[PDB]
């Protein structure tokens, strides 16, 4: 059976036995793909187009994994009685075989061809991936009939893309295979927005062995990590034959949810796959290579104990590496019809050096089973991947597809359903952490990009997700935003307005007042003669009048939108009159006292330091004050509004002139009190001894007025009313004027007009002796 | 010169080599690549075998009576070229074929041993070649812990230590200098991946546990060495262990002096420690420490005289004459200049021992015993594989072992950089034969202070706080303790949940505790001195009621108003009384039965005292006519027709209040930590005004109309007291707003307290204590 003469041979170097050669178990894997390439040698023989009458025959030897690599090729490599010259050009060499269809593990590929690198002769691996077997500086004469490792990959990270998992657990075993893999894993996740919580590395052992209790205590804790972490979804890269342990210890404890993502090596296996109690961890799925049916091969390979114990399952798996034989041979056999250029019923025997078929080899094209085998640069044949999920259930194979990889195209296509574990057949979740809600912005937490925490944006500040999530503009101009808002909603402000009840309750109070005195003045006028009118020092009285008017005319600058224009006036011409009028009736009970307590109390000389020197001066220089007062405070202050935000709700705003503040207002309410309370004191040394015409008694009663409106405004002011302050202000500045209006005059108005006992010439000048 | 005529000798047992002497400047024909260009290594170290060789034969304790043979060959580091001269090796005797058959034991090598080659990649590619016919192959250059396995290489001895005693003496000084928190790099040869490989485990195995385990990209003819610095410092790690080869190296240092990075320990390998290209770099010295481990080892010493006197033998005409009687055919025309760069090398003396140790072997094989030794047929190579285990063979005075593994052990030196000026010194601090011996007084760190830099982690969070796992295998742990405002329901569940409204819970706390019901309780010290007040409050009132009904009918009480007074007195005392309804637990009742019931009374009173103002002002301003006229009437029930008038206004407006806004219990949590507060709210001064404003109007309007009277000439004055008692009012509600609106919160409800106390005692000592007073005294007055 391993051997057949013919006028070409072949070499074929299968593992029967792994676990002297013939001293291990058996493994048909090892039979049945001897069995393929038996079969696809006696194929091409019965043919008559692809050969014409050019034989085939096969030299296979078992390998025993890598135990025997260097006696099968000193064998291929000999003329005849195992006699192989050694010389510096092997150009005319023709050696017993042409090709050798190379082994399966990675390390017995490699050490095969360093030796056969020499010779170049041909070698077409089945089962060996690995990104190292694509130099062909090294390698000069290897070839692939399956993908590399890093489609395996990629199938694994689109797998994880198109089902949102971004949180994964590693697993590797000590070996080449497990740290190549995991690191090309990782370096191919660094860039696609996936993140990693941890790797290990698992203890290597063996089945049917007794372990160390230090082993064990890895296993614990490597499932105790895995039992305590989010991350469900665990990539694992090991080979069978060490996780049957590592299985029993994660069904010892209870962790159950995960979804475990295989590799080729344990993704179809059944020795693994009987475990009954497996079922109940999670979802199984593998990466395997696609299966393609072979019309005419049950019948050659049931035409050996081994074989018929697993027959089930040999028919239900195992069609999954046979067509990589099947295909290799193929080439080698096209390759050789193209060396020899032979036609469709002509041949032409000649010396086939080997280093000569791997050009032809090299440039293959022709169509197998509706594939196409064609060899790309590194020496691949692109041939479609699968997704195989583990079915339980004995009716239909235990190894189902859910979906199709392209190598020419690197894209996962037609993905089937799957039966999940969750309760309601959901899509299992693997996120670190929680999508944030709307405005709310990034704060970083740990190393991983993947992993935050939600924070929210404070009042005055918005988030635009157009721009950086981690930190929210602040709202400027005049646009406001509160708690969670992305946008604005620009604020407002008042003033003093027209139909607010209060104004008009202050446009009457000020009206009557007006009124009054104009009256009065009508009457202080055409009664020129009376003593009354002479008895109030002349037209200085006049004066006094004419300059109240003016300040009620100035109660609608209060009422308008605030700017320079009025809140100069509000400034300096509103209270430019009110210090003069206290200091007219001030000098006046100065007149009352003094003028005849000093001139009687200090004649001396007190009688003409006054005589030329009179009242009006002592009022200039109070006046003279009260500029320079004036005129420092608005140089120590600005003409600007002021604009201020109103606690009741932020959408609303005040706008006033400078002095709103009371720190500036009391800044002129200091000499006029000062003025108040000295003409109050004099008023009421002379309240009724003397009697000179009545005008003690008003003064002290006006002088009150004044002073309960000044102490009630600062009292109320100490607690604040919300929107209130410039209305309380202004019915203050009413109120004040008006204890003048109607508490100086309109009483002397009432003596001219009602009784005479005043306006006879002959009474006053009886009591102005008194 | 000759010298490449000179290797090959011949002799009883010949011994093979394999040496990188020279190196090469697309494969489509099966040819055998030429090497030209000349490297002077693989010169000095055949030259060292050749005097190994010739100092052997010399000796008579060794091999008496034999002659050692050799025969050399190049390798160019490609196995390519390095494999035929190795299947030359194994091949029929006088032959130039090589036979296939089953297994050993039915060939005749023409070798006896082979000096394996320089480099690993070569000696794992021939190793395995050499193992099937166990041939003894001694290497003296290749350090890979991968060749020590006994199952593929049976026939593999190195004469140069493994690297996995760097990486445990390495393992050992972290341990014991205390840095659990580190980062491991490694280059992008299979050199860096097996030290990253085996320093993981023997890492992970003590302790120590790493933050990133990174490959530094090989200078291939710069983007991924910006990704792998950028984690690093985002770690906080002081400490960086560099497993990489010299140009990896290089390229790392070269782009961390080009921008600026903060200076680290870096624990180095043997690679870049000694090499003085990265010695040589500017700005190198502001990167930090640099501390590494070198071997121990002899150096032969008279190595540099004999190259001389052998390159001098060969200028010789007449040697190459009697030589006669190409491998390299580039070295016969060198000059001392081209050789004279490394003879120093360090490794001249490895490839001795290594012939020694062969040669050793063999004595042992034969039985030899100090001058002849037993004739019997040739010793075959397998057959030394039993003697060499367990050789204890002398070379230069230096006794030397191999073990189970093939490999022989060597001591080490813990050498550390030292700057002065701009050239690096290297410094010994510590020793390693088996356990680390370290001195810490003779290091200068790269610190302010000159003090140990620090890189640690925890392993155990203490109980009160929540701990989030970090690292690369997941060791160590951040602990964070949640403020003054969440529990620790669990250890896991990384996430401190808020306190419950009525909890309080301070910060590091495991679960929030209940809060307390806070208000102004009946017994606190402020209400007993309020309440020992209203004692004497309700004292005084009551003995001026005493006199008022006691004299009823004497002339000055008359003027008072004899009854009308009373009405005033017996008001003041239920007000009086009124004062206990605010303190003590809110209820619904007392709290709309507080402001209504309590300003009612006084405005009942005011009016009691305005009718005596009133009736002031009638005669002291008024004239004549009118005068008379109101003294007739106000004399009669005008005056109880005004207190009706006052009640009526007064539960009017209480009445529009009440309706407006009626007070309300309300509870305040957040206002003080560990007590909720429950107060009773009012709306500002909405409430406060309207229920003042009578009491307010009738106070005033007694003023002004009083305040003027001119006192009576030598007599008391009836308009004295009134003036005086209303000022008394004014002040006493005036002076509290600040207060009650600038005070303690809980004690809200104990200022509106006071101004009522406050309020009466003045009234009765200024319009009813006077008349107290005098009446008293009335009996003795007259």
């Amino acid at each position: 059976d391993f051997y057949l003469p013919g006028d070409y041979l072949l070499g074929g170097l299968f593992s029967l036995h792994a676990n002297m050669c013939k001293e291990y178990e058996v493994k048909v894997i090892g039979y049945n793909l001897m069995q393929a390439m038996r079969f696809a040698v006696e194929e091409i023989n019965n043919d008559s187009s692809l050969l014409p009458g050019v034989l085939l025959g096969y030299e296979i030897v078992d390998v025993c994994y890598i135990s025997n690599n260097v006696q099968p090729v000193l064998y291929f490599l000999a003329h005849e009685d195992n006699l192989l010259p050694i010389q510096e050009d092997y150009s005319n060499y023709i050696s017993r075989v042409v090709a050798v269809i190379g082994p399966d593990n990675s390390e017995s590929v490699m050490t095969v061809a360093n030796f056969l690198s020499l010779f170049l002769l041909p070698q077409i691996t089945y089962s060996a991936i690995s990104d190292e077997l694509r130099d062909k500086v090294r390698f000069p004469a290897l070839l692939r009939t399956t993908p590399s490792a890093d489609h395996h990959i990629e199938a694994m990270v689109q797998l994880m893309l198109h089902f949102r998992w971004n949180w994964i657990i590693v697993l590797v075993s000590s070996d080449t295979y497990g740290r190549d893999n995991g690191q090309l894993l990782g370096e191919r996740v660094a860039r696609r927005d996936i993140c990693i919580a941890f790797q290990e590395t698992l203890p290597t052992l063996q089945p049917n062995q007794n372990m160390t209790s230090e082993e064990r205590q890895r296993l614990v804790t490597i499932v105790d990590k895995l039992q305590q972490s989010t991350a469900r979804v665990v990539v694992v890269f090991s080979p069978d034959l060490t996780l049957y342990h590592f299985f029993n210890e994660v069904l010892r404890q209870n962790f159950t949810g995960a979804v475990w993502i295989a590799s080729e090596s344990w993704a179809i296996d059944p020795v693994l796959h009987n475990l009954t109690e497996l079922r109940h961890l999670g979802t199984f799925l593998g990466i395997t290579i696609q299966s393609v049916p072979i019309p005419g091969f049950s019948e050659f390979r049931e035409w050996l104990n081994a074989t018929l114990s697993f027959n089930t399952i040999l028919r239900l798996s195992g069609e999954r590496v046979v067509y990589s034989v099947y295909s290799a041979v193929y080439a080698v056999a096209h390759a050789l019809h193209s060396l020899l250029g032979c036609d469709k019923s002509t041949c032409t025997k000649r010396v086939v050096y080997p280093w000569q078929l791997l050009e032809e080899i090299w440039k293959v094209n022709f169509t197998l089973l509706d594939h196409q085998i064609f060899f790309d640069p590194q020496g691949d044949v692109a041939l479609h991947l699968e997704i195989v999920q583990w079915q339980w259930d004995r009716s239909q194979n235990p190894f189902q597809s859910v979906a199709s990889y392209y190598p020419l195209q690197r894209q996962l296509k037609n993905i089937q359903d799957i039966s999940w574990h969750t309760i309601n057949n959901t899509i299992p979740m693997s996120m670190c952490s929680k999508r944030c809600q709307s405005g709310q912005k990034k704060k970083p937490v740990g190393i991983h990009v993947c992993c935050f925490e939600c924070i929210d944006c404070l009042p005055g500040t918005f988030l635009n997700h157009t721009e950086d999530e981690y930190e929210c503009q602040a709202c400027p101009n005049n646009e406001w935003s509160y708690q969670s808002e992305t946008s604005c909603f620009k604020r407002q402000l008042v003033f003093l307005e027209w139909h607010e009840a209060p104004t008009i309750a202050v446009a009457l109070l000020a009206a009557l007042g007006f009124l009054s005195t104009l009256a009065i003045l009508v009457i202080f006028w055409r009664h020129f003669q009376t003593p009354i009118v002479r008895s109030a020092g002349g037209p200085m009285c006049f004066l006094m009048l004419t300059l109240l008017l003016v300040a009620y005319m100035v109660v609608p600058v209060y009422v308008g939108p605030p700017k320079v224009s009025t809140c100069l006036c509000r400034q300096a011409l509103f209270p430019l009159c009110f210090t003069i009028c206290i200091s007219c009736i001030a000098v006046r009970s100065f007149q009352i006292v003094c003028a005849f307590k000093m001139a009687s109390r200090f004649p001396r000389a007190y009688s003409y330091w006054v005589r030329y020197q009179g009242p009006y001066v002592s009022m200039a220089f109070i006046t003279v004050l009260k500029m320079v007062i004036v005129v420092i405070g608005m140089l120590a202050t600005g003409l600007s509004p002021t604009t201020r935000t109103d606690p009741d709700d932020p959408k609303i705003t005040i706008v006033s002139c400078n002095p709103n503040y009371r720190n500036s207002l009391l800044f002129n309410t200091s000499l006029d009190l000062l003025l108040s309370v000295v003409g109050f004191s004099f008023a009421y040394m002379g309240k009724e001894l003397p009697t000179n015409y009545n005008e003690a008694k008003f003064i002290t009663l006006s002088m009150t007025f004044y002073f309960t409106s000044s102490v009630s405004l600062c009292t109320f002011m100490s607690a604040y009313s919300g929107v209130l302050v410039t209305i309380v202000d202004l019915l203050v500045t009413v109120l004040n004027l008006l204890a003048i209006s109607l508490g100086y005059f309109g009483p002397k108005c009432y003596m001219i007009l009602f009784y005479p006992e005043r306006n006879t010439p002959a009474y006053f000048n009886s009591m102005i002796q008194g | 010169l000759c010298l490449s005529q000179q290797l090959r000798m011949k002799g009883d047992y010949v011994l093979g080599g394999l040496f990188p002497l020279g190196e090469a400047e697309s494969r489509t024909r099966p040819s055998s690549p030429v090497c030209t260009r000349f490297s002077s290594n693989g010169l000095l170290w055949a030259l060292a075998m050749k005097m190994a060789v010739e100092e052997i034969n010399n000796k008579s304790d060794l091999l008496p009576g034999l002659r050692l043979g050799y025969d050399l060959f190049d390798t160019c580091s490609e196995p390519v070229v390095a494999m035929k001269p190795s299947l030359m090796f194994l091949a029929k005797a006088g032959s130039r074929d090589i036979a296939a058959y089953c297994n050993y034991t039915q060939y005749q090598p023409r070798v006896l041993a082979v000096i394996g080659p320089h480099s690993s990649e070569l000696a794992m590619v021939t190793g395995k070649f050499f193992s099937f016919f166990l041939m003894p192959q001694v290497s003296y250059g290749a350090s890979m812990e991968l060749l020590s396995a006994r199952e593929t290489f049976p026939s593999f001895f190195r004469t140069v230590p493994s690297d996995r005693v760097q990486l445990t003496a390495a393992a050992e000084l972290l341990q014991e200098f205390g840095w659990n928190w580190v980062a491991a790099l490694g280059s992008d040869d299979e050199y860096g991946r097996q030290g990253l490989s085996i320093f993981s485990a023997l890492a992970a195995a003590r302790g120590i546990c790493i933050a990133h385990e990174g490959l530094v990209p090989l200078p291939r003819a710069l983007g991924k060495v910006q990704d792998v610095l950028h984690q690093v410092n985002q770690s906080s790690v002081q400490v960086v262990l560099l497993f990489a080869s010299v140009h990896a190296a290089h390229a790392l240092f070269n782009y961390s002096i080009s921008s600026r990075l903060s200076p680290k320990v870096w624990v180095a390998s043997e690679a870049w420690l000694t090499s003085d290209l990265v010695m040589g770099l500017p700005g190198m010295a502001q990167m930090g420490t640099v501390l590494g481990f070198l071997q121990r080892g002899a150096q032969l010493h008279e190595f540099p005289q004999y190259v001389k006197t052998h390159l001098a033998l060969a200028t010789d005409p007449a040697f190459c004459s009697a030589l006669g009687e190409q491998r390299c055919p580039q070295c016969d025309c060198i000059t001392l200049q081209n050789v004279s760069a490394g003879l120093n090398h360090h490794q001249t003396f490895s490839v001795y021992a290594a012939v020694y140790s062969v040669a050793q072997a063999l004595h042992n094989t034969l039985q030899c015993n100090a001058s002849g030794c037993p004739a019997q047929d040739p010793v075959k190579p397998w057959q030394l594989l039993e003697n060499m285990y367990n050789l204890t063979f002398h070379v230069g005075g230096l006794p030397l072992r191999f073990d189970s593994s093939g490999n022989v052990d060597m001591e080490y030196d813990l050498k550390l950089w030292v700057w002065q000026g701009s050239v690096p010194r290297l410094h010994d601090v510590g020793r390693f034969n088996g356990s680390l011996r370290t001195e810490r007084l003779k290091i200068r760190w790269h610190t302010s202070d000159n003090q140990k830099p620090v890189s640690r982690c925890s392993r155990q969070c203490q109980e009160g706080q929540v701990r989030r796992v970090k690292g690369f295998h997941s060791c160590c742990y951040d602990c964070v303790d949640c403020e003054a405002g969440s529990y620790r329901q669990n250890p896991d569940d990384i996430a401190c949940t808020f306190c419950g409204q009525d909890e309080w819970s301070p910060e590091r706390s495991t679960r929030c505790f209940r809060r307390r019901s806070r208000f102004l309780a009946w017994g606190e010290p402020a209400v007993l001195l309020l309440l020992l007040l209203l004692s004497l409050a309700l004292g005084l009132v009551l003995a001026a009621l005493g006199l008022f009904v006691h004299h009823r009918d004497s002339p000055l009480v008359q003027a008072s108003g004899g009854p009308l007074a009373c009405f005033g007195l017996v008001c003041l005392g239920l007000v009086c009384l009124s004062v206990l309804l605010f303190p003590g637990q809110p209820s619904p009742a007392r709290c709309l039965a507080q402001q209504p019931l309590s300003h009612l009374p006084l405005t009942g009173c005011l009016s009691t005292l305005f009718l005596q103002a009133a009736e002031i002002f009638v005669e002291s301003e008024l004239p004549l006519s009118w005068a008379d006229r109101l003294s007739g009437c106000l004399r009669g029930p005008w005056a109880w027709l005004v207190v009706l008038l006052a009640m009526l206004v007064e539960v009017a407006l209480c009445t529009w209040y009440l309706v407006a806004f009626p007070p309300e219990v309300v509870t305040d949590w957040h206002m003080l930590p560990t007590e909720a507060l429950v107060h009773c709210r009012t709306r500002s001064w909405v409430s406060f005004g309207l229920a003042h404003a009578t009491n307010a109007t009738l106070a005033f309007l007694c003023f002004l109309g009083t305040f003027l009277v001119r006192s009576q000439p030598g007599c008391y004055n009836r308009a004295r007291g009134l003036t005086f008692a209303m000022l008394a009012y004014f002040i006493t509600w005036v002076s509290f707003v600040p207060l009650l609106a600038n005070v303690q919160v809980v004690l809200r409800p104990a200022v509106q307290m006071g101004a009522l106390l406050l309020c009466v005692l003045g009234i009765l000592a200024a319009f009813h204590l006077p008349r107290c007073y005098l009446l008293m005294r009335q009996p003795g007055l007259n």
